[PDB]
C-alpha cells in the first residue's frame, strides 16, 4: 500500500490552510512525524491490510492528535481519503463526511466504526 | 529532584550540568515565573517518546472507554 | 541528463554538485541497481511541489463542500 | 528543539527560560560532554509520569510477550 | 534527511540504498545551494505529475513532450 | 487489606541492606513511591482482591522495578511475604522462594504464576 | 498525655509544639472524631522505628536462608 | 507529608482528616525541632509494637506496663 508521509501531511495541511484558511503551523516541532510515524508503525505492528481500517487510522489519529494549530479535522478527512485514492479506491464528497470527521475528532466514533462507514461509502 | 533558584543556576552552571550528566534532575525557579527543569537529553528523549506513545494510544480510546 | 557511473559520481562529487547547481540534473547508475538522479533542491522541490500541489488541489476540489463545512465544525 | 552551546546558554539564559516557558525544548551542548535539555517543569513531570507508567507496565510483560 | 557532501561521498553506497528505499537525501555544502538525490522512478513521478499540472494550466495539453527541451 | 507503603519498602530494604549487605540507596529519587504507588493503584484499578495475586504483584514489581541500587530481589520476596503475614496469612521459608524470586525478576514467571506457587505454599 | 480540644489545639499550636519538644506527647480530640496525638518526630520515629525494626527483623529470621541465598542469585 | 505550623494551624481540620486516613503529618518550625501528628490507633500501634520489642530485648517480659511511667 502507498502511505502518506509526515512531510506530505504537513504539505497537505499547508495547502488546505492557505486555500480554506486557519491559523498556520504545527502545535509542536516534529509532531507530524511523531503521530503519522506511529500511525504507520501501528499498521505494520498490528499488520493492518484492510485499506479502510488503515484509512480510518489516519483519520482518527489526525482528527484527535492535534498535530497542527488549526485545520486538524480537515487534514484528517483529506489525508484519509487521499490514502484511499492513492491505493486505487475512488472517493467523492458526501454529507456524512463532516459528522463522521467530527465524531472521530471527539472520540465518539471509533476507528473500526469510521472504517465501516468508509467501507460502505467507497467499498466494493 | 533538587530545586535551585535562577541566580544559583547562573552562578553555578557548569556544575549543574555535571550533576545533570551524573543523572540528576534540577528544577530552576524564577520569582514570578514558571519553573524549568534541566535534565540529560538522553533521559528527556526517552520520557518524551513514552509520553508520545501514550498520547497516541489515548487517541484510540473512545469516550466510552474513558470512562 | 548526463548518466554517470558509481565511481565517477563518488570520485568527482563536489564537481557534480557544481554542475547541478548550474541547473543540470545528473543520473547516477549502479550495476544491478535501479538508478537515482540529482539536481538542485530547487529543481527537485519545484517538481515535487508541482506534483503534490496538483494531487492536493484536486483532492480539495472533490471535497470542497466538506472542507468548507469542517471550518465551522 | 533548537540546540544551543554552553556559552550561548550562560550568555543568554534569561531568554532561554522565557522561550522554555513559552513551550520550547532547548538542548545545551558542552564540548566533550553529554548534552542536557531545559524544558518546563510541567512538561517534564508529564513526560516522566508517562515514562514511569510505561516502565511499570513493562514489568508485567514476561519474556514470552517480548517477543 | 539532510547531510553534507563529505558525509555523502563518504558513505555513498548507503546513501543510494537509503534512496532506493524512498529516502530523499539532501546534499548540503559550505555556503552553497544544496542538492538532492532520489530514486529514478520517484523523480520522474514528480516530473510526470508536475508537467501534467502546468500543461493543464494553459488549458490545452499536448503534445508538450517537446519542450524537453527543443524550443 | 493492609498494604506496604513506599516508605515501608524503603525501610524494609534498608534493614535488609544492613543485615545481609549490598550497595545502599535508591536507583532514582522517589522511585519507591513511583513503583509501589503504581502497585497499589493497579490493585485498586483492576480491583484485585485475592491476597496471593496482590502479593505476587508486589513481588514482580519490585523484583523487576530496580527501585534500589541493590537488594531488589530480597526486598521483593520480603515485601511480598510481609504483605501476606500482615493480612493473616502465615508464611515460612521454602527451597522454592529463591528460584521463584529469580524467575519473577528475569520475567520468566508471570504474576499469576507467582501467585499460584504462593497460593500452594501458604494458601488454605 | 494531656488531652486537648480542637479549639485549644488550633488556638495555641506553637505553644503545643513547645511542650511537645520538651518530650510531652499531646492527644488532640475532635467531636464525633477518632483521636490523634502529637510529639517530637524523634519520639514518633523512635516508636515506629522500634516497631518496624522488629516486624522486619523477625521477617528476616523466618526467611534468613533465602535472604542469604538471594544475595548470590 | 511535611508542612509548617502556620500551614498546619491554618488548615487543621484538613490535617486531622488526612491523618484520619493514615497520613503522617510532620509539623516543621523555623529553626526548631519538628513534630508529628497521626491517628490515635496508629500511634499506640507503633508504641505497642515498640515496647514489645525492648521487653523482648531484656529477654524477660512483664509486666513492664509499669514503666508508663512510675519508676
Amino acid at each position: 500500500m502507498r502511505h502518506i508521509s509526515p512531510e506530505e501531511l504537513i504539505a497537505l495541511h499547508d495547502a488546505n490552510i492557505s486555500r480554506y484558511g486557519g491559523l498556520p503551523g504545527m502545535s509542536d516541532p516534529g509532531r507530524a512525524e511523531a503521530i503519522i510515524g506511529r500511525v504507520q508503525a501501528r499498521v505494520a505492528y498490528e499488520e493492518i491490510t484492510d485499506l479502510f481500517e488503515v484509512s480510518a487510522t489516519y483519520l482518527v489519529a489526525t482528527a484527535r492528535g492535534h498535530i497542527f494549530n488549526d485545520a486538524n479535522k480537515r487534514t484528517a478527512l483529506n489525508s484519509a481519503l487521499l490514502f484511499l485514492r492513492r491505493n486505487g479506491v475512488q472517493v467523492f464528497d458526501s454529507p456524512e463526511l463532516a459528522d463522521l470527521t467530527v465524531g472521530a475528532a471527539t472520540g465518539e466514533i471509533s476507528v473500526s466504526s469510521v472504517a465501516d462507514t468508509l467501507r460502505r461509502l467507497y467499498g466494493s | 529532584m533538587q530545586s535551585i533558584n535562577f541566580r544559583t543556576a547562573r552562578g553555578n552552571l557548569s556544575e549543574v550540568l555535571n550533576n545533570v550528566e551524573a543523572g540528576e534532575e534540577v528544577e530552576i525557579t524564577r520569582r514570578g515565573r514558571e519553573p524549568a527543569v534541566i535534565v540529560s537529553k538522553a533521559t528527556f528523549e526517552a520520557y518524551k517518546k513514552a509520553a508520545l506513545d501514550a498520547e497516541f494510544a489515548s487517541l484510540f480510546d473512545t469516550l466510552d472507554s474513558t470512562n
